């Protein structure tokens, strides 16, 4: 869209005094440059398209790193499959971009980038591996062994990624039970009633099952080789069709956990600067 | 980025006529600033921010 | 579809697609007047409205108290001494022991409501100061323990009408045996961890003692849910912080009182049952 | 386009004397062969399409070579990720082709060709590597470790290239803050004021932030193997939709740095040739 | 779209798509006459024009001096001895201490302007020589130090009206303690490092003493920016090089003077403030 | 005016001296032929002259125009470079005091403002340097004092405050365009002075068309305090200023 044209202006002697206002009310001054300065006509070409919500969020961001290994059958140590609870609060950048706003409805697009590497000094051979990435919604059984029944994916959607091909990718609609994702929640999930044990009803502040999306379990389908092979799946999350509500002030101090807590020594964001110094 | 070629300029506040307060009145005022964009503002070329760091 | 600068959708599911001084207001049997109030803020430009069936989740017939609950309750008064950093009251947790609104919200399971908050603080022409009243939505606050997160208790996170206060400097709750589980929001960080200067993004007004002595905020019902439990979730939150400290005639002990008058508007309830008797002390 | 037809001509005896002109003015003689010679009619087929600006620039050219290694975890030496400041003045051929003209608006198309090779005599095994190529605009934090927060690419666009697949490629619009890229800039970024320290205001000649496009950071996503693997990303830059302004004379002596400087011994471009010798 | 020798665009963003002797001219209160001037060169065939709002970046009302600054200023005169290699004056840096134009460009932050350069040099029918006047846009020049690049100082790169000179042979500034930071442009390389012969691509004229004694160049405002700082960026640059050496009656000491008369045209300014007082010596 | 803006919430309207807004020279009454250079925005700006303290025992001040705007921005450069020049002015006198202050100024825009000399032994003997103080302005003296020095006369103005300098009376001085800054009512005074002169255009370095005289009608007083001071500022904006006759720049002797 073509932003408003900067209309011309000239000397004035009126008493409207648009320059002076009162900030006590909650309305910002709509004053424009033409009002307080002699302004020349200017055809306007600049557009705010790049700064829209989509263009501001139309970029995948890493949200986790999941480590899965394929220990050699020589060593009795069991395989390590990675169970990562779905959330965007593991990192900061995506979390900080989202926590500008209070509520958000956005379809999601997840991309999995896998990498592998040998660990034992023995430069052995490992055939191309196949990774299973299974989504376990809230309630579905959590796999406990890399080769148990739960991996059948009878109802849990799953992706089989052949290492070395294009990174895996899948889209998901808005899955919130509420009508918008709650970035912040001031409240509890239980109310401690006056006539029950203290332990009962004790729930973490600002913790609710609105952000309860289940887990994501990643395993190496290949049965173990003679040489251990480690791998690290990276999940990049892109919000599509995103709508946001109730803006907020961006975080200033480093995050501390899922909540809005801040650590003791992190409360010094600003920098030294003398009052009268350009 | 603080850049020599694309400088913005300078802004300053001075006393044109000193603040005059009657007697039995506080003799130390305070002024609060506010900065906003006008309706012709715009930005482009999204990038990352240096204000937040995921320590380790 | 050939869009301007060929967009073909191959997947059935949609997620797979590509990207002024004078004021007098009457609520029920309550009336508020203010001759030097600098207009009102309709937070987000949305007047409170009754739930519309087009976006109605529950089925039960809603009980709207109307006059009996949409009244102006004056919460306790607080002294704005020179060395005071601020105060914060969460809503509707403040109106939990106020008239019939408290009874309705405790009896009914689900409840929604807008509010009209009138902050009153008057000083002479010779006084010097300025308050900022922000209606923070989903107002969270940081805990006091660096060894745990989201550990605050229900009793301490819901002070009631007494409200809370902002502390000048952070102080960890070093007690590892019986943690206080108490909010410790730093004044300039606003508690959430953000900065105070940016806090003006929230709906807000300023009570500048030279110009105006009142601040009116009409807060609609904002929430991810059309209707939600009032005993668990505190939708809004009022934070009053003094932008410029109080001063008067070179006197080092000036006090003036600040009062709040909150009026629920278009408050609706559903799900009646035994009355909630929560543990608060 | 069909160039002008070479029209016929015959003997003439007039006094127009188009052959003689005066070079003192700044207008070249539009004389044509028909004027000074008996010319036969010739239908013209030749066209200047191949020589247009696009066809002259419609070819990617290497602009840098970035070295990134994956040192074995056995050796404590940290990984080497490559930070290359974006510019076309690292090479000569593309620079020389562009410096025909003074200003230029051209969309860009960057292609990354990656190669790898073992270094240690031990012929070990290294699983297929994944390279991250992240664009850091002017101001965004510069990664200092291969595994720090800045690599999350929350807002910085990034490409993940799986070594062995088709070379990476991406297009970019005209990103100049001015209305055309300034190949040459006669001036400074600061003016040394008469009433300040000499150091302040001292800026390099012909250096301005018009060509300030940020950096490009390339890393090997894979955590280190037991065997070091080096790699070299090559960036090939193709100007698309290019328009150029204010032609200039092509460089004759070898370049020396970003400026228009020339080295002491390079000032002998031409070659020996006797005046009267075919 | 089936184009002649199927072009379908799949990406929304556009970047993703595939590929004569007599002359008399009056400016303000100044008039120039020349009975043997060989016409004029409108560099790039564009007459200077005032900024058009369709391509106007700043908003501030522009101050156009008009008559007070669009005058012909005669810069100092220079002797064209036999063993002289050339001269170069950067614009508008030359007109920095010339009348009100200097004051306007120092006071105002941004400024654009075209120029009309009249080079005057007259010799008898018995004199023999030829000058070439080139209006080099964005005229850069090579430094004197091979140990550093772009190291020239503001004072030395902006001689003013005195101008500069081309040196016959390059000479490195071997002083490593206090480098002179001074231009050392070789005459035949034109300074930029290119060749003199090709320098005719630039707008140019030739003052051939047998034919004409004057050269007029109407230089428009060429720049990546519609308006730019005049104290930092020198848009154009005049370079006068003798293509054929002066000679006269077998005399080994012939001198004739060359004068420049530059007239800003359609000069506009914006951004008034305290006056720039740069360090130049 | 141009890039300058002036605001005043308690200014008691403006005086268009003689009810004539400044206008560009009209060819119907144009003496010279040369094309006129109108700076427009670059010279029709509000320049704030220095500030002056209005102590209790202060008699007045006077600034001659355009001699005041001789070292102010590009207007000074234009008037020194160009031979002939005409211009109107907009003078904004600013002086603010609390509700507890007591006083009143009178600002008169005296046309062709002459002032009496200091020597009774000679007439019209004032020097150019002393008769054109610049932006510093001048002051009115309470009592006349002859310049008795007969060897090197000071050639300096000695205008008595109540006589207004010209020899007339202060009370009648209200015939001139004027305003009153009464600290109880208003804290500003705006005067739009047109170009009045026997000539359509005249030299600006010789002839000072107008002259601003600020005299305190009632002395300053505050809370029975015998040392009350408040500052008075002037902000002058040339309007419709035109020039002719460009040449070498005048470099006058002023000190
Ligand atoms: C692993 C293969 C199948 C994966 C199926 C999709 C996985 C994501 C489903 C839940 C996403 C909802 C939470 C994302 C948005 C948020 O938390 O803000
Ligand atoms: C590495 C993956 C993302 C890369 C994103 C595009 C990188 C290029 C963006 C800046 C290009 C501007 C400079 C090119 C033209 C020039 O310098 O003449």
């Amino acid at each position: 869209d073509a932003l408003p044209n900067t209309e011309a202006s000239g000397p004035t002697h009126s008493k409207e005094i648009p320059a002076l206002t009162a900030v006590e009310t909650g309305a910002t001054n709509p004053l424009v440059p033409s009002d307080t300065v002699q302004t020349r006509h200017v055809v306007q070409h600049r557009s705010r398209s790049e700064s829209s919500i989509e263009s501001f969020f139309a970029r995948g961001a890493c949200v986790t790193i999941m480590t899965v290994d394929n220990p050699a059958s020589t060593t009795n140590k069991d395989k390590l499959f990675a169970v990562w609870k779905i959330t965007y609060k593991d990192t900061v950048q995506l979390r900080r971009k989202l926590e500008f706003f209070t509520y958000s409805r956005f379809d999601m697009e997840l991309t999995f980038v896998v990498t592998a590497n040998f660990t034992e000094t023995n430069n052995g051979h490992a055939l191309n591996q196949v990774y299973q990435i299974m989504y376990v919604p809230p309630g579905a059984p959590v796999p406990e062994k890399w080769d148990d029944y739960t991996w059948q994916t009878s109802s849990n959607p799953s992706i089989f990624y052949t290492y070395g091909t294009a990174p895996a990718r899948i889209s998901v609609p808005y899955v919130g039970i509420s009508n918008a994702y709650s970035h912040f929640y001031d409240g509890f999930s239980k109310v401690p009633l006056k006539d029950q044990s203290a332990a009962l009803g004790d729930s973490l502040y600002g913790a609710a099952s609105l952000n309860d999306f289940g887990i994501l379990a990643v395993r190496v389908v290949n049965d173990p080789n003679p040489t251990k092979v480690t791998s690290k799946i990276r999940v990049y999350l892109k919000p599509k069709h995103i709508r946001v509500w109730c803006p907020r002030p961006p975080r200033a101090v480093a995050y501390y956990g899922p909540g809005v807590d801040y650590k003791d020594g992190t409360l010094t964001p600003l920098s030294t600067k003398d009052l009268t110094t350009y | 980025i603080d850049d020599s070629f694309t400088e913005g300029g300078y802004i300053s506040v001075f006393y044109q006529t000193r603040i005059v307060v009657p007697l039995s009145t506080p003799r130390e005022m305070d002024i609060l600033g506010f900065v906003s964009a006008c309706n012709d503002f715009s930005v482009r070329l999204l990038r990352d921010t240096t204000h937040i760091e995921q320590k380790a | 579809q050939v869009s301007s600068q060929t967009t073909i959708n191959y997947y059935r599911d949609s997620a797979s697609n590509a990207a002024d001084r004078v004021l007098q207001l009457t609520l029920g049997n309550s009336t508020i007047t203010a001759q030097e109030a600098a207009n009102s803020v309709v937070a987000y430009g949305r007047w409170p409205e009754y739930l519309r069936d087009s976006e109605a989740n529950p089925v039960d017939q809603p009980t709207e108290p109307e006059v009996a609950a949409c009244r102006f309750y004056t919460l306790d008064t607080v002294s704005w001494t020179k060395e005071s950093r601020g105060w914060w009251w969460k809503l509707p947790d403040a109106l939990r022991d106020m008239g019939l609104f408290g009874q309705n919200m405790y009896y009914h399971y689900l409840g929604r409501s807008g509010y009209t908050v009138h902050v009153q603080c008057n000083a002479s022409k010779f006084h010097q100061g300025a308050l900022g009243v922000f209606a923070v939505p989903e107002m969270c606050l940081a805990g006091d323990s660096n060894t745990t997160t989201m550990h605050t208790s229900y009793q301490n996170a819901n002070p009631g009408e007494k409200g809370g206060t902002f502390t000048g400097t952070f102080t960890p709750d070093n007690n590892q045996t019986s943690p206080a589980r108490r909010f410790c929001p730093v004044d300039y960080l606003l508690g959430n961890g953000t900065l105070l200067g940016n806090a003006f993004v929230f709906p807000h007004q300023i009570i500048n003692l030279r110009t105006n002595n009142c601040a009116t905020l009409v807060l609609p019902y904002v929430n991810s849910l059309s209707i939600d439990s009032m005993v668990k979730h505190n939708n809004w939150g009022i934070a009053i912080l003094p932008l410029a400290p109080l001063n008067f005639a070179s006197e080092s002990s000036p006090e003036i009182p600040i009062t709040l008058t909150i009026a629920p508007m278009c408050c609706e309830f559903n799900g009646l049952r035994n009355i909630t008797l929560p543990r608060l002390q």
